[PDB]
């Protein structure tokens, strides 16, 4: 360590960033506060582990690369992708069973089936839309069908930090069209920027109508070149201007799913769905308790459990008598 | 700045001289009056204009009348430079403002550095708010607060945003009115000063022909009538040639009086 | 590498000459002078340096605002560097090499003549207008129907007597950076006066000339940076300038730049645009295109296409050769393409008849 | 071989990557590296100094601040977008039914390149490209020739859209998009589509609004006007409806050929669907006599959509079946969709 | 990060990451993924990290001076306090009650809606309720001349929140740095918004469950990004209501208690005529009504002092239209 | 140290503490950190001296028909210099700012600078928009430097142009494109207000339009003398065209009455273009001699408008 420290004694040793690799064995080095450097060989670890944008150590004297270090590029994106949505597999979704049979054949076909395209006689679908008053499950179903499909899932805007990492003069959604291809083949969604502000896509078109172009150009490549298939999108909206999304897409070629308002078949299972993470008893009848609320929203299902769960948090006991069960219904009926 | 007297000699508004007198100067000489009754002196004030003159002078004369203590702030120091480091200089300037006790803070021409966030513009509007954060932080103390008196000035108070439009930061709002008759003879005596004229005269013809004028504008009318004397190679002038030079120049200023309407 | 062998092999004398001037880092601007020996200088490192100058450079050559070399050890002045400026912004400003000679004119005589004597004639014969002075005008202006825009500026490029001249357009000076336009127009004349013979041109002043004021929120006031400052910089007296600049735009708008120019500029001409007997002149230069039959009459089809300038009748001889290869034939007789010309005027007038009256109205 | 082991001691082994500022006739080349540092670099090595031009990534040796040579520049995130190609996967066998329109403009797109002999004898030449417009696919109608122009030379597709593209505008980096793709080959075809300027819901972020969207379109002119560009870069513009181009903008281009495709007739729609289904049908058996006869009328857009859901609803049976009560009921959804807005009018 | 044995990479205070051989003594326990480690001048040798920690500059607390506001004002409802009692002291320190019911309490507190002020009243009021370390910094406080110190300060602020319990961090109006500009001169301005996205990445490091309390207040939320208000990080949006009619009478009573009595002065007429001309212009104009008492010149504030204060701001112009009432 | 580092050293050594209040610009040697001498003066580059102007090639005699309104101009600049001794006796305060405005060409900038030639006054060229740069806080710091020289230096003079545009506060702010200068102007107006010694080095202002005027411009140290310039009369229009041509050849056989009465609203700068166009046609005419009918030819040429004629209008 004393002898090795003398090698590291003069200037210390730095850490560089390689923007591009050359076959001449000269590797470009970049330090964050400093300017870009470059150095001759410098060969330590196998060259195949050296890739652009990857983190690399830097020696002081010859300014070479001593080791290869794991970098983070996909972890940046994917961390923002896990912020917007939880996992939400098939066991985390329910009540859409009629619609999940509609969406699967669109989702499942390019991942597994496609050799039967010519047999079925239809082009690769351009995407799917879900429209209805919220409501929930449209986002949970995104990574749900994709979980058993084995395909990974990428999320959506704002992005919000892709205005620098990706340049401003850059084409934006076209650059995000690269990130979907750089990642393993995945699925996309629309979240959310759909607001009641007055009524319009006026503010939503920045994260929606422009991402409508993203689904076209991605599947235009997948058709033409690069590789390999498996790129999909899912729309989340409510009412009104969805007809304009039907004006942008003249039905070619979009899977038909109408995102339903909260329904009896929806509230039945999606309740038990969110009750798997908590330990409760079986003395609760999920059938009739869902039929007493023919309205409100799908997010109210979680509002029943979670918001009224603070009352069972008041008495310092894990479970409460049936008297509070009617009170849990009484609280959600006052906001109606 | 002088006065005392020269502050009370401005001729108006009479009650506004009675305002910052006991608001600014009084806390030093008799701090016991406020603390015994339990009423707090104001920590800020705002003087806008120009319905007349006196936006700066009203706060300016009482600024050095408190004591030899004052600290003057010009709006040119806030903008600084690219990646301006004056954020700590606004802290530095106020740090050395607390070196003077009791402290007084001025802000003049805030319609520039007071940039409004209504319509969101370039990040220059953001760093304007950051300089505002450096203003509020030290004045929000945790340090001398009721003892220090902050003053801001603007052309129109639509630039303050709902933060500064609110009291606290900017507390008092005061405008200026016009003088009256037989009070015109009062403001006259203090405008006499260096310029002198013939023994037998009546100044009422002079000042009446110019109505709604700056104190320097009337001071210009006295000099403009006095600069007509050198053309007449006499020390004084008759009041007939006076009213000529008085009326002409005065009516020329009124055509330039447009945009006196200011938002409330 | 063979060209790169002796090229790379010259580093032996390089490193010998690399030791001198190696300390010139960095470029530094001076500030003031209390006495002759010592001047205060400021460098991009943000550190200001008072220093004297080496005995190799005379003290009279150091003027306020001059970037000079340095010796990082001794900090003393080394060698002056003329350019102070400017980061980027030059590559789109600088224009070189000729094109579009005078033979491309479409028959306009008095128009192109009086704008030729404002630029080409004074510089070709400087003693003429100096002895004939009077005094040359301070500028010109161009606007009207589109034909022929931006080509008359290209005419002076191939007709340029000696050195190439500068082209500038409005949208390249947008901010981002404010104040470049000032700094730019000051330095290009300072660069001029040395060699003279460099024209300054601005295009599309209508978009950046929005006038005058609005209630709020501005709006036009940020656009006042482009119009008012450029006119103000044009309003100098030096000299001003030697090349008497130039102006070109689309609409006469707005009123404020239009009322400012008569106090300084002159020679405001309105296109013109083809004369009824002048439409054949654009057909004369096009009569050399491909193979023209001798039976063709250019005076016949001229009247059928009103307000076509040279742009719309450039398509005539285009549609001529266009449908010629479509029909596999070789030449195009008059009756051939003119049957398509009566279509190209009407069918293209269905969506818009191309009026300019409605622009300013 | 020996030059690799020779100059390496003359430049490296360590060195830096700087940027170029300006060049002096004395052979001293002023360079600028991070951050805020200049120098006089006199080197005769490897240059190539003329091909450099400023703004370059040119290296700076550590001892002492000298440029030995260059490597390359990628550069920026902006270039990685399109990457191919796009190869002719949109086939002339996917289109049909249009005749009078397909004959004329086929010459203009093929007028450069082949048959140069009578093109150069002209000398005026129309190197302006073409212009398209019209809903829904009237601009996409002749886009099939743009992909037919991918079999040779080069093609480029640039989405115009409305909001996301903003910049100064000044259009600084979109001219870069057009320039960098033409540096690979230099023939070119540049295609712009779907101009939303008239159909804007609002302005995007701090741009304008109103006239500033107009002045960046006036800059879109001054770019395209244009001074000074000679070669191609073949310009192709498209939109749903064009009120945009001023009487001045159409004069440089396109003053020759701009296209309009009328709504299809029974001959075009049958030739549209039969040719679209030439690659892939549904359960074979498809007859186009009753398809165009039942629904009267509407564009051949939705005729693929009803056939998209035709094999899609039959996919509940996992391959092949037709339910008479369900098929006409599923057809009712699209039948009423066009039958809600049936009248206009009497559009006439 | 720790790349391999016997050596690891360490970012310098200047921002340049350094790859240094670690000392052979302790290779593991005090390493940590992200920590401040001392380095030698020339060699930059890895030797010893902080305890942790020495924390950082500026300061905390200062809200303990007392008194501010008593919570007994809402004590009569008990419908409002029951939701507050469950959202304040139980989320502060409680353990076995959470894992039982399984509900994971969020750290998110977002305060929008001014005017009126609200906010810091309930801040120092919590100081009466419970005692905890209060980190108070302006949104612009960490803006510096270099971009290398920035990521460290917000890291040192959030790393003491998980270290010390209970902890509450208050940042005022972060909507400033929420402005998105790519320009290089604003690159540091965008670097501090990724710092805001950095500490955003650091606030999920508190998950779960120990420990932090994040209260956020801003005057205008329109400039905020969608992912900042998204649940899973900030799951609770507390909208301070507009003063309207309700905050009127409450805010006249709190200032007159600080005013001099007013045992003579009768509040009956000042709750009627000045209430008509209120802007509002609500909270601190009532203080201007007290700041016209220092205009006096009178021992017990005269009726003319109050009336004159409210009548100046803000003016009303009537009535040709609303007369239908 | 301007390098952004700060150091600690004993009091110099050589020059003692007698000079001065805490300064800058002083010289110090490398890392030894000893200051040998305290060096003036201030800073920086073009901020110190905006423009260096010796004297114009023209004199105040170059304006015809304006002799009535030049006296007001000439007074305010000349009276504080030679007549100052008479002001202390009578208590007279000299004017500072003067607003010179008229539709261009009014010959305002030629007349302004020409008055500084005979009075020996050192001229400094400055423009309003020149105070706006990318970096904030430039033109604002300039007045801090500019008026500091106004205290240091004796008039001389300072002239600016386009004060009306830069004085635009809009209605709803912030902000305009004039930002740095509208703060600079009101600072240029501020140091006239708060600091009495600023009455030195009178400043001349000029505007091309009265549409936008800051009401704060009214003050003794601020704009005082104001005279509206209309289009010169028929006698003055005939004069100026002859007095602009005194530097050049003037054609004989001229009545001067006909060319005078035919001029309505025509600018004085356009009258110069009359002798230009009449001199440009002299080339193709072959004779440098001009006639009285050539004046009215070029007079009606530039205005009204150009070049068309009235048809179809009945």
């Amino acid at each position: 360590l004393r002898e090795e420290l003398q090698l590291l004694q003069e200037q210390g040793s730095y850490v560089g960033e390689v923007v591009r690799a050359m076959d001449k064995k000269k590797v470009l080095v970049k330090v964050h506060p400093e300017g870009k450097f470059v150095v001759d060989v410098d060969k330590n670890i196998d060259i195949n582990d050296v890739t652009p944008n990857c983190r690399v150590a830097l020696r002081n004297d010859s300014y070479t690369l001593h080791k290869i270090l794991p970098n983070k590029v996909d972890p940046l994106v994917s961390l923002m992708m896990v912020e917007k949505v939880p996992d939400s597999t098939y066991e985390m979704i329910g009540g859409l069973d009629k619609q999940i049979k509609e969406i699967k054949e669109v989702i499942e076909l390019p991942v597994k089936h496609p050799e039967l395209f010519e047999a079925l006689g239809i082009a690769q679908p351009k995407g799917v839309l879900l429209y209805g008053p919220p409501g929930t499950g449209k986002t949970l179903l995104a990574r749900a069908v994709a979980h058993h499909t084995d395909c990974t899932f990428i999320r959506v805007s704002g992005s919000e930090l892709v205005q620098k990492f990706i340049g401003e003069g850059a084409r934006m959604v076209r650059e995000l069209f690269v990130m979907a291809r750089e990642h393993a083949p995945s699925i996309i969604f629309m979240d959310e920027i759909d607001s009641i502000g007055s009524s319009r896509l006026e503010g939503g078109s920045g994260g929606d109508s422009e991402v409508q172009r993203t689904m076209l150009e991605l599947l235009n490549q997948l058709d033409g070149f690069e590789a390999t298939k498996n790129i999909k999108v899912i729309m989340a909206t409510n009412r009104i201007d969805i007809l304009d999304s039907a004006l942008l897409r003249p039905g070619r070629i979009d899977r038909k799913i109408e995102f339903p308002p909260p329904n009896e078949e929806a509230r039945l299972d999606i309740l038990k769905i969110h009750s798997r993470k908590m330990n409760l008893t079986r003395g609760i009848n999920l059938r009739k308790i869902a039929e007493l609320m023919p309205g409100a929203s799908g997010a109210e299902v979680k509002g029943v459990c979670t918001e009224a769960g603070m009352y069972a948090l008041r008495e310092r006991r894990v479970h409460v008598t049936q008297e509070d069960f009617e009170m849990a219904v009484a609280k959600v009926m006052q906001k109606d | 700045d002088p006065g005392n007297v020269s502050y009370s000699e401005i001729g108006g508004l009479s009650e506004q001289i009675r305002e910052l007198r006991e608001v600014i100067e009084l806390p030093l000489t008799n701090p016991e009056l406020f603390q015994r009754v339990g009423i707090i002196p104001p920590k800020g004030c705002l003087l806008y204009g120009p319905p007349g003159t006196g936006k700066t002078l009203l706060a300016r004369a009482v600024a050095s009348q408190l004591d030899c203590n004052f600290l003057k702030v010009v709006s040119s120091s806030i903008v600084d430079k690219y990646i301006g480091e004056s954020a700590r200089l606004i802290r530095e300037m106020f740090n050395y403002a607390r070196d003077h006790q009791p402290c007084i803070i001025f802000m003049d021409e805030i319609d520039a550095i007071g940039g409004r966030r209504f319509s969101e513009g370039t990040s220059a509007d953001r760093e304007i708010q950051r300089t505002l954060m450096e203003l509020l932080n030290q004045m929000d103390g945790f340090d001398t607060l009721h003892r220090v008196k902050m003053i801001m000035a603007t052309n129109r108070p639509d630039t303050l945003d709902p933060a500064l439009l609110r009291p606290g930061r900017l507390d008092r709002k005061i405008h200026i009115d016009l003088p009256n008759e037989q009070a015109r003879l009062d403001i006259l005596k203090i405008h006499a000063g260096p310029i002198t004229k013939h023994g037998e005269i009546d100044y009422e013809a002079i000042v009446k022909l110019s109505d709604g004028f700056n104190g320097a504008d009337l001071r210009n009318v006295c000099t403009e009538a006095g600069m007509f004397a050198i053309r007449a190679d006499h020390d004084f002038v008759v009041q007939e040639d006076f009213m000529k030079a008085v009326r002409k120049v005065a009516d020329s200023k009124k055509l330039e009086s447009k945009l006196d309407y200011k938002p409330v | 590498a063979p060209p790169a062998l002796w090229d790379l092999a010259a580093d032996k004398q390089t490193l010998q000459s690399e030791q001198p001037l190696q300390v010139a880092r960095c470029t530094k601007i001076i500030n003031a002078d209390s006495e002759d020996p010592k001047y205060i200088i400021n460098v991009k490192q943000f550190a200001k340096f008072v220093v004297d100058l080496s005995d190799q450079v005379a003290p009279t050559d150091i003027e306020e605002g001059m970037r000079v070399g340095v010796d990082r050890n001794k900090y003393q002045i080394h060698i002056p560097l003329p350019p102070k400026i400017d980061p980027t912004v030059t590559m789109m400003q600088v224009e070189e090499k000729p094109d579009v000679t005078y033979s491309d004119v479409g028959g306009c005589k008095e128009q192109i003549e009086k704008l030729r004597e404002v630029v080409e004639t004074p510089l070709l014969h400087p003693e003429r207008f100096v002895n004939l002075g009077i005094e040359p005008p301070k500028g010109v202006l161009l606007f009207g129907p589109p034909g022929t825009g931006k080509t008359l500026c290209a005419r002076a490029v191939a007709n340029r007597t000696d050195a190439c001249f500068i082209r500038v357009i409005g949208s390249e000076l947008v901010q981002k950076y404010v104040g470049e336009g000032a700094r730019m127009v000051r330095e290009l004349f300072e660069m001029a006066r040395t060699k003279k013979a460099c024209l300054i041109f601005f295009d599309e002043i209508d978009a950046i000339g929005g006038a005058r004021f609005d209630d709020g929120a501005g709006g036009d006031n940020e656009v006042q940076r482009t119009m008012l400052e450029l006119i103000n910089q044009l309003d100098g007296f030096d000299p001003r300038g030697n090349i008497k600049v130039l102006m070109a735009t689309n609409r006469p708008d707005t009123l404020d730049p239009a009322l400012m120019r008569p106090g300084r500029l002159d020679r405001k001409i309105e296109f013109s645009l083809p004369d009824l007997e002048g439409r054949t002149h654009i057909f004369k230069i096009h009569a050399r295109s491909m193979s023209v039959e001798r039976d063709i009459r250019f005076e016949l089809l001229a009247r059928l296409c009103p307000n076509s300038t040279g742009a719309e009748i450039r398509s005539v001889c285009t549609e001529a050769g266009m449908f010629a290869i479509r029909a596999r034939r070789k030449i195009a007789t008059e009756k051939d393409f003119l049957e398509a010309v009566n279509k190209v005027i009407k069918s293209y007038a269905k969506f818009s008849a191309t009026p300019r009256y409605m622009t300013y109205n | 071989e020996e030059e690799r082991s020779k100059v390496d001691d003359l430049r490296g082994t360590p060195m830096s990557v700087g940027t170029l500022e300006e060049i002096i006739d004395d052979n001293h080349a002023i360079v600028s590296t991070s951050v805020g540092s200049e120098h006089y670099v006199s080197i005769l090595s490897f240059v190539d100094k003329d091909l450099l031009e400023p703004g370059c990534s040119v290296l700076l040796n550590h001892k002492v601040h000298a440029v030995i040579g260059v490597l390359m520049d990628d550069t920026d995130p902006l270039v990685t977008v399109m990457k191919v190609e796009k190869a002719p996967q949109e086939t002339y066998a996917d289109i049909g039914g249009l005749d009078n329109q397909i004959q004329e403009i086929k010459e203009s797109v093929e007028l450069p390149l082949t048959h140069p002999e009578y093109y150069e004898e002209m000398g005026i030449k129309p190197p302006k490209g073409v212009i398209l417009y019209g809903p829904p696919g009237t601009g996409k109608t002749l886009l099939a020739k743009a992909v037919a122009n991918q079999t040779s030379a080069t093609f480029l597709r640039v989405v115009g859209s409305e909001l996301i593209q903003k910049y100064l505008g000044d259009g600084p980096k979109l001219v870069r998009e057009l320039f960098r793709v033409a540096e690979e080959h230099a023939p070119s075809i540049v295609f712009i589509d779907e101009i939303d300027a008239i159909g804007t819901k609002r302005y995007d972020s701090n741009s304008g609004g109103e006239r500033e969207i107009q002045r960046t379109m006036l800059e879109l002119l001054n770019q395209l006007d244009g001074f000074d560009s000679r070669g191609d870069v073949k310009v192709i513009m498209a939109t749903n409806r064009i009120e945009t181009l001023d009487p001045a903008l159409i004069r440089p281009g396109r003053i020759d050929r701009k296209i309009e495709f009328p709504l299809p007739d029974e001959k075009t729609k049958k030739r549209i669907f039969q040719i679209h289904t030439s690659r892939m049908t549904l359960a074979d058996d498809v007859t186009l006599d009753d398809l165009i006869m039942a629904k009267d009328d509407l564009s051949g857009a939705d005729i693929k959509a009803i056939c998209t859901e035709a094999g899609l609803m039959a996919l509940r049976e996992r391959r092949m079946k037709v339910t008479n009560e369900d098929f006409k009921k599923s057809k009712e959804n699209v039948l009423y969709k066009k039958q809600e807005g049936t009248p206009e009018g009497l559009y006439l | 990060e720790a790349v391999d044995q016997n050596t690891a990479i360490v970012g310098s205070t200047t921002g340049s990451n350094y790859y240094v051989r670690i000392l052979s003594t302790i290779d593991r326990e005090l390493l940590k993924p992200n920590a401040s480690v001392a380095l030698h001048k020339h060699s930059n040798a890895l030797v010893d990290v902080l305890p942790p920690e020495a924390d950082s500059s500026i300061m905390m607390l200062t809200s303990d001076q007392k008194p501010d506001v008593m919570y007994a004002d809402i004590g009569g409802m008990d419908i409002q306090k029951q939701e507050v009692r469950e959202a304040v002291e139980l989320p502060l320190t409680h353990f076995e009650l959470y894992k039982q019911i399984g509900i994971d309490p969020p750290r998110g507190v977002l305060m929008y809606g001014p005017p009126g002020c609200g906010k810091t009243m309930l801040a120092k009021a919590v100081a009466h309720h419970t005692t905890a370390a209060f980190i108070r910094v302006v949104g612009s406080e960490f803006v510096q001349k270099y971009l290398g110190e920035g990521p460290r300060m917000v890291r040192d602020v959030f790393r003491l929140a998980k270290e010390n319990a209970p902890a509450i961090i208050f940042i005022d109006e972060i909507d400033a740095i929420a402005t998105k500009r790519f320009d290089a001169q604003t690159g540091a301005d965008r670097e501090v918004q990724r710092i805001l996205l950095e500490l955003l990445n650091q606030m999920d490091g508190f998950d779960q469950n120990v420990n932090v309390k994040v209260i956020m207040a801003t005057n205008r939320a329109d400039t905020l990004d969608p992912a900042l208000l998204r649940p899973g990080r900030l799951d609770r949006k507390i909208e301070f209501p507009l003063p309207d009619r309700r905050q009127k009478r409450l805010i006249f009573s709190t200032i007159t208690s600080k005013m001099n009595l007013s045992e003579e002065v009768d509040l009956e007429d000042y709750v009627a005529r000045p209430d008509k001309i209120s802007g509002a212009d609500i909270n601190s104009i009532c203080q201007e009504s007290g700041m016209l008492a220092v205009r006096e010149n009178r021992y017990i504030v005269l009726a003319k002092d109050f009336e004159k204060a409210y009548k100046t701001v803000i003016k009303k112009d009537e009535q040709e239209h609303e007369f239908y009432k | 140290t301007s390098t952004r580092q700060t150091y600690f050293l004993p009091v110099i050594g050589l020059v003692d503490a007698e000079k001065l209040k805490p300064g800058d610009l002083v010289g110090v040697n490398k890392d030894s950190y000893l200051i040998l001498e305290t060096l003036p003066t201030e800073y920086d580059s073009r901020v110190k001296a905006m423009e260096v102007d010796e004297r114009p090639t023209e004199q105040y005699s170059d304006i015809g028909g304006l002799d009535k309104q030049i006296q007001e101009l000439v007074e305010a600049i000349v009276l504080p210099m030679n007549h100052k001794e008479k002001f202390e006796n009578l208590g007279i305060q000299p004017p500072k700012g003067v607003l010179m405005y008229g539709p261009p060409g009014t010959g305002k900038t030629l007349l302004a600078r020409a008055c500084a030639a005979q009075t020996k006054a050192t001229f400094l060229k400055l423009a309003g928009p020149q105070l706006v740069q990318m970096f904030i806080g430039d033109g604002a710091k300039l007045v801090r430097d500019a008026f500091a020289l106004a205290k240091e230096k004796a008039p001389s003079i300072i002239f600016i142009d386009e004060l009306d545009a830069i004085g635009t506060k809009r209605f709803d702010s912030e902000k305009a494109g004039d930002r740095e200068v509208q703060r600079t102007m009101l600072e240029l107006l501020n140091q006239l207000d708060g600091f009495q010694p600023n009455t030195q080095v009178k400043v001349i202002a000029a505007t091309n339009r009265v549409d936008i005027l800051d009401p704060a411009l009214l003050r003794s140290g601020r704009l005082d003398r104001k005279i509206e310039f209309p289009m010169p009369n028929e006698e003055a229009r005939a004069r100026i065209m002859q007095i602009h041509s005194r530097k050049m050849n003037v054609s004989p056989d001229v009545n001067y009455e006909e060319l005078a009465r035919c001029t309505d609203d025509f600018n004085g700068a356009q009258c110069k273009a009359v002798c230009v166009e009449a001199g440009m046609i002299a080339l193709r005419r072959g004779a440098t001699e001009l006639t009285h009918e050539d004046y009215m030819e070029g007079i009606l040429e530039v205005q009204a408008k150009k070049k068309a004629n009235l048809q179809y209008y009945a």
